[PDB]
């Protein structure tokens, strides 16, 4: 009943782009495909967090977590795609 | 002379209102003349007693720019330092016992820097102790804006943005206060986001520094 | 200057091309050259060029001549425009901006006007920094342009944090939850316009701007920061007012539509004298939860001893938004009325016997009173650019009353307020004004609307130039006036004292100006306007019959008229409107007023 | 700053207008050049607003020729053609003995010099661009360009023109073609704002500009022969060998030829906005912006409406107000 | 600042003194 | 006023096993000092 604005939270994400992600990429062929995480993980490790949330007004929330874990120089050795909220 | 003499009885016990009379009189006196940095700096304390701070600013400003050394110039620095602290408070939220830590922080920023400048500058100068004290306040000071942001946006239900501060707050104000009591926030933010490896991270560090 | 003259010109005639310059000086002159070079590229001349200016004044100064040379070509056709480039998709809305019709005259700032379009469309889906140029390409074998557009989307810009300078008094929270951007999230180029205007309509501040900035270091990250100024939001009125004549006379209040900045409105007031005791309490929260509902309400407290008019009640509203325009409003309210010693009249006594009551005709030694439950509902519409001195959108505030079953009263009052303002230049210093507000109450189940509720109008705040309250129906009494009792006239006799009625109609139109002449210290707090105002009041269940004598109160075609000018400003102690009207058009009883003000 | 008052001398001569008629609407608050004409005792008149008349010198003809035509450049007569400029791209050709127009032509600019008839053909200088058009045509023979920043008229001798405008140099060209012979610098000031008709006698060239640096230079090459500090935009007169001058400031004077001591000068007239000097009866003539003669000894009131260059001729002198009058 | 049976202080306040009519504003 | 005098002292977080806390930023560091002077009301503030 009452108006609320949609919210839209993390980076935006596509399939077009989510399916060019290999393993062997660099950190710098990896934010250029996709661009400059918003979340990562600050405590000793290096983990990028792609999010893609978002809840429309009064819908269900949707979201999309794509994990990229990188080895300390600078490989990225795990992709871990959840294409939804459980 | 005669305006000088006044103008130092003023400052002991007469009139603020007759002190800056009499000292902006003296602004007919010759630049170089034997009071000219004396009365400047005369005039800098007259107007912060006085409350006229845009112009201990500009005076201020006008005397470190003509006289980069002085013997003096940690009392001037030091007195930069409170006329930017002093913009902070407001009589009305104090008097109805209001929490003002939301407000700008723009003139807290400012005057933390200049008494950093102070602290790093003159080590042996006697002001550093108790600019010591007002580092501490205002870097607390500023901590607590910073949660009042995250807890406004966890309220709103943005998880990244809410995230992102805290974890800013850990980079910049590691021990203070409103840092060990702002990471609950990160804790429910990573659950709200199926992100338990990080949920379960924070709660060890909220665990391990537990009272 | 003495002459402006055009050499090489063919297809207007020199008057025209002169009719848009400003000379009529570097700044002018660059200003003209510029008109005149504009004037002809949307008009299909794609080679018109400006060959020479030569400027020289007479022997010994006395006056100065201008010369313009200028070599036309002919008119251009364009024929169609081919986009290319990188386009991350939109690829059918740029195709859709592009459509032309076919042969139309080639025309410069149409071609700005589709590349502004497009860096628009781009910008709403966090391309914030596209790259965008056009060229033509010009045929000779016909008279034909081909326009070529080349666009580089770049890439995805996202929000890192959003800012707020000048936020000395509200708290952060109080701008923050006007906004549309998150931050974290993909920018939109029109959020933030929103997020402006959504500020400005609060009315806390005298501006708004906003500075979208790179990140140092950074290739697809901004932030955003706001800059705002506050302006004085109500003030502390207090004041004694004892003399031996009257004793003591008090009265204090406080208004402010801010409290402390804590977004909260509150209004008290109260006053004693030896006549009259008022009191007011009113409290709103704007925002009660998140989603914007608000809560708030009132107390009130009124004794009126002159006959005697003594009440009190309370009030308690709800509302909440439905949409980015409309809020929709419910509450309750109670309220207890006594009155007695009142003086026998017709319009009062209908109502009494309405109700049942059988007082002894001119004997005011008499009393009733009531307590009413009520239900008040009501539904708002708001798209004004301004807090203070809007220049665009409209406003609609329809409110009203039901008694709710069980109560002594049964009626029913509807309000209609409205106001449109469309600007007439493209600065906004000139616009025009139109208000209206209607209104009518009525009776459930035989009874009639008590006429402690009736509608009245005149005065500054409704039509200028009458005094207050003194449009409508006028008293009627039954045998200080002799006629009030047995000791005057032995018959019925009329009066000058406006009792208000059932229905109103009231209409203006306003011609806002920029003030004549006056500083830049006064250019955003001092506005002036012209008027011309028409209103009437008038009293359904007129016994225009039994009474047929007398003026036919229910005849709503007697309209009172005025004109006038008046001026408002925003002084640092609240806003003030000052006004004078000749009211032309009057009728029986009509009290003029001609200068008037007040407080807002 | 302010004009000085009429002089109280009293009038030692006699003059009288012969006769005056009123042409046009008149030139007014615009400056130009177009002053009246005389050739076989039949005056040739122009109105700014494009009235065109031919008079006995005693009303035979006059046409109009807008559709205002803005007319400008004066009017010169040659044989059998009548030149008339204007601040519109047209020259305009009429026939002398009848009045109908010949033809019009197109010139790069407005034709604000006067129209000089010489070798064939017509000296047109505007934009900064001399133009020599057929004498018994509209079609351009050739042009020359000159630097820029009412424009100076042409002078020519021995098959070839000396000009110059607003820029500080004055040139020497041929009249075969549109060739260069030479250019030579005649002013200077100390700033931009204040940097700004040439005459040959006996082999010697007379250049004149808003600048102190009236100049003598040979005919055949830009060699300076003397300088001198005097200045004027106003036309001048040498004769006698004597250089007749109205100064800047709008004092009388004269000097020799060798730009020797002045001989003589009277300033009671100074800023009264004098014309330039016509030489009649033996006598210098100048008109002030009050409509006063003077005799240079003696002063007339004519018309008080004010003044546009005198001419003189044939004994004969014609004069028109800020109308024509012969004296 | 300060200038002069009445009085303003500075911007925002008012006083008048003026059986009686003393009053003041104080605007937030 | 003293208020500033009645600000909770500094204490930093322990850091848990198997993890790093985030590296701080160079600015809003607080250098040792000896803390020898006068505070508060007890200081001469004035021209020297
Ligand atoms: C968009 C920006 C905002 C500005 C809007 C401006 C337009 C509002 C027009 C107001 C209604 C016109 C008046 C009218 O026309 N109103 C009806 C009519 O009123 C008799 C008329 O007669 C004419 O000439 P005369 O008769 O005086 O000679 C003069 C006008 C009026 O006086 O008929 C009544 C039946 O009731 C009214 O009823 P009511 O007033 O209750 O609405 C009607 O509305």
């Amino acid at each position: 009943v009452v108006y609320r604005p949609d919210i839209n939270q993390g980076n935006y994400l596509t399939a077009n782009d989510v399916s060019k992600i290999r393993v062997g990429m660099t950190q710098q062929q990896v934010a250029y495909a996709l661009g400059t995480p918003l979340m990562s993980d600050p405590f000793g490790t290096n983990t990028w967090f792609y999010v893609f949330r978002q809840q429309p007004g009064h819908e269900g929330v949707t979201q999309q977590t794509l994990t990229l874990t990188f080895n300390s120089s600078g490989v990225l050795t795990n992709i871990d795609n959840k294409p939804a909220l459980s | 002379n005669e305006i000088y003499a006044t103008a130092q009885q003023k400052l002991q016990d007469g009139n603020w209102r007759q002190a800056i009379t009499q000292l902006e009189a003296l602004d007919n006196r010759y630049p170089f003349g034997p009071y000219s940095q004396q009365v400047q700096l005369d005039l800098i304390y007259a107007y912060y007693k006085n409350a006229d701070l845009p112009l201990a600013q500009a005076a201020i400003d006008r005397f470190i720019r003509l006289n980069p050394t002085h013997p003096n110039i940690d009392y001037v620095m030091y007195m930069r330092g409170l006329t930017n602290m002093a913009l902070d408070d407001s009589a009305l939220q104090g008097f109805f016992g209001v929490d003002r830590s939301d407000r700008d922080p723009q003139h807290a920023r400012a005057a933390f820097s200049d008494f950093s400048k102070l602290v790093r500058g003159y080590p042996n100068s006697q002001y550093t102790t108790d600019a010591t004290k007002r580092l501490v306040f205002l870097k607390d000071r500023l901590a607590k804006y910073e949660y009042s942001v995250a807890e406004y946006y966890t309220e709103r239900g943005a998880w990244v943005a809410v995230v992102n501060r805290v974890e800013g707050m850990l980079r910049d104000y590691p021990d203070t206060q409103a840092t060990r009591d702002a990471l609950p926030l990160m804790e429910n933010a990573y659950r709200q986001m199926q992100m338990n490896a990080q949920a379960e991270k924070v709660a060890k560090i909220i665990a391990a520094n537990s009272s | 200057i003495q002459q402006i003259n055009i050499v090489g010109n063919h297809a207007f005639t020199t008057d025209e091309l002169i009719s848009h310059f400003q000379l009529r000086q570097k700044q002018k002159l660059a200003g003209d050259l510029e008109t005149l070079r504009s004037y002809y590229l949307d008009r299909g001349y794609a080679r018109f060029n400006i060959d020479s200016t030569q400027v020289s004044l007479t022997p010994d100064k006395k006056g100065i001549y201008v010369t313009v040379n200028i070599t036309e070509g002919d008119q251009y056709k364009l024929s169609g425009v081919e986009v290319s480039g990188n386009l991350a998709g939109h690829s059918a809305e740029i195709e859709q901006l592009t459509k032309i019709e076919p042969g139309e005259l080639y025309n410069g700032t149409k071609v700005t006007k589709m590349e502004d379009d497009i860096k628009k469309l781009l910008g709403r889906y966090g391309y914030a920094y596209p790259r965008v140029q056009s060229m033509p390409e010009i045929n000779d074998a016909d008279k034909t342009v081909k326009l070529r557009v080349n666009v580089d989307a770049g890439n995805r810009f996202y929000v890192r944090k959003i800012r707020f300078e000048g936020n000395d008094t509200s708290k952060d929270a109080v701008l923050r939850r006007e906004m549309r951007q998150m931050e974290g999230a993909w920018l939109g180029s029109d959020l933030v316009d929103q997020g402006k205007e959504r500020l400005n309509r609060l009315g806390f501040f005298e501006t708004v701007d906003t500075d979208t900035q790179r990140v140092p270091g950074s290739p697809d990250q901004v932030d955003v920061v706001y800059k705002v100024k506050e302006r004085n939001t109500g003030c502390f009125n207090f004041g004694i007012g004892y003399g031996t004549e009257s004793g003591v006379s008090f009265q204090a209040g406080v208004q402010q539509d801010n409290w402390l900045g804590t977004g909260y409105a509150v209004g008290i007031n109260g006053t004693k004298n030896d006549y009259q005791t008022y009191a007011e309490l009113s409290v709103t929260n704007p925002y009660f939860t998140v989603d914007g509902v608000s809560l708030g309400g009132r107390l009130f407290y009124n004794d009126f001893q002159a006959y005697t008019n003594k009440s009190y009640g309370t009030d308690v509203t709800l509302g909440f938004p439905i949409n980015e325009y409309n809020s929709l409003r419910a509450g309750l309210g109670y309220v207890h009325n006594s009155l007695s010693n009142m003086q026998p009249q017709v319009a009062m006594w209908r109502y009494l016997y309405s109700m049942g009551e059988h007082p002894s005709t001119s004997d005011q030694d008499n009393s009733f009173k009531t307590d009413d439950f009520t239900f008040n509902y009501g539904w708002t519409y708001n798209k004004l650019d301004r807090g203070y001195f809007p220049t665009d959108g409209s406003r609609v505030n329809l409110t009203g009353k039901v008694t709710i079953p069980g109560s002594d009263n049964e009626y029913y009052k509807v309000t209609l307020d409205t106001a449109t303002y469309v600007p007439i230049d493209d600065d906004h210093k000139w616009v025009v004004l139109g208000r209206t507000r209607w209104g009518y109450g009525d009776g459930l189940g035989g009874k009639e609307m008590p006429f402690y509720e009736n509608f009245y109008a005149g005065g500054s705040s409704t039509v200028r130039g009458f005094q207050s309250n003194t449009i409508g129906p006028k008293a009627v009494y039954f045998p200080d006036y002799e006629c009030a009792t047995q000791d005057g006239a032995k018959d019925l006799c009329k009066s000058d004292d406006a009792v208000g009625g059932n229905a109103m109609a009231v209409a203006s139109l306003e011609f806002i100006t920029p003030t004549p002449f006056i500083s830049d210290k006064y250019a955003n707090s001092v506005r002036t306007s012209f008027f011309w105002d028409m209103g009437t009041v008038w009293d359904t269940n007129w016994d225009s019959s039994q009474y047929s004598g007398y003026p036919d109160y229910s005849d709503p075609s007697n309209i009172r008229m005025s004109a006038g000018i008046a001026l408002q400003w925003m002084s640092p102690l609240g806003p003030l409107v000052f006004s004078y009207a000749q009211p032309f058009k009057k009728y029986d009883g009509d009290k003029a007023e001609q200068f008037q003000f007040n407080i807002g | 700053v302010k004009m000085s008052p009429l002089p109280t001398v009293e009038n030692q001569f006699t003059p009288t207008t012969a006769w005056s008629t009123s042409v046009g609407s008149g030139i007014g608050n615009f400056y130009s050049n177009l002053h009246p004409a005389l050739a076989d005792n039949v005056v040739y008149a122009a109105d700014r607003a494009g009235l065109v008349k031919a008079l006995n010198a005693d009303e035979i003809w006059s046409v109009s020729l807008a559709e205002p035509a803005l007319l400008s450049g004066g009017v010169t007569v040659s044989g059998g053609h009548v030149y008339i400029g204007s601040e519109k791209a047209q020259v305009y050709a009429l026939n002398t003995s009848d009045g109908t127009v010949a033809w019009q032509t197109k010139v790069a600019g407005e034709a604000l010099s006067r129209p000089v008839v010489s070798d064939g053909l017509v000296l047109i200088h505007t934009n900064g661009q001399l133009q020599a058009l057929n004498e018994a045509d509209g079609a351009v023979k050739w042009t020359v360009n000159l630097d820029m920043p009412g424009e100076s008229a042409p002078t020519t001798a021995f098959g070839a023109a000396v000009v110059g405008g607003d820029n500080g140099r004055v040139s020497a060209v041929l009249m075969e073609q549109g060739q260069m012979i030479w250019q030579q610098r005649i002013s200077q000031a100390t700033g931009s704002t204040e940097i700004d008709t040439p005459v040959v006698v006996n082999g010697v060239v007379f250049a004149l500009a808003y600048n102190g640096n009236l100049t003598a230079l040979d005919l055949r090459s830009g060699q300076i022969m003397w300088k001198r500090e005097l200045g004027s935009v106003n036309d001048f007169i040498v004769d006698g060998n004597r250089i007749y001058l109205v100064d800047q400031n709008d004092r009388v004077m004269a000097l020799t030829i060798d730009g020797g001591v002045t001989l003589w000068t009277q300033s009671d007239l100074l800023h009264r906005l004098l014309t330039s000097p016509v030489l009649y009866n033996g006598n210098l003539v100048v008109g002030d912006s009050e409509g006063y003669l003077h005799w240079i000894v003696a002063q007339q009131k004519v018309d008080s409406s004010g003044f546009t260059e005198p001419v003189a001729a044939d004994g004969k002198l014609l004069i028109q107000a800020k109308t024509v009058y012969s004296i | 600042d300060w200038k002069v049976l009445n009085a303003e202080i500075r911007d925002n306040v008012r006083f008048g003194l003026e059986a009686v009519n003393a009053n003041f504003r104080y605007c937030f | 006023d003293e208020a500033y005098l009645e600000a909770a002292p500094l204490a930093e977080l322990h850091a848990p096993a198997g993890m790093i806390l985030p590296v701080t930023s160079g600015d809003y560091a607080i250098p040792v000092t000896n803390g020898s002077g006068a505070v508060g009301k007890a200081l001469d503030i004035r021209p020297p």
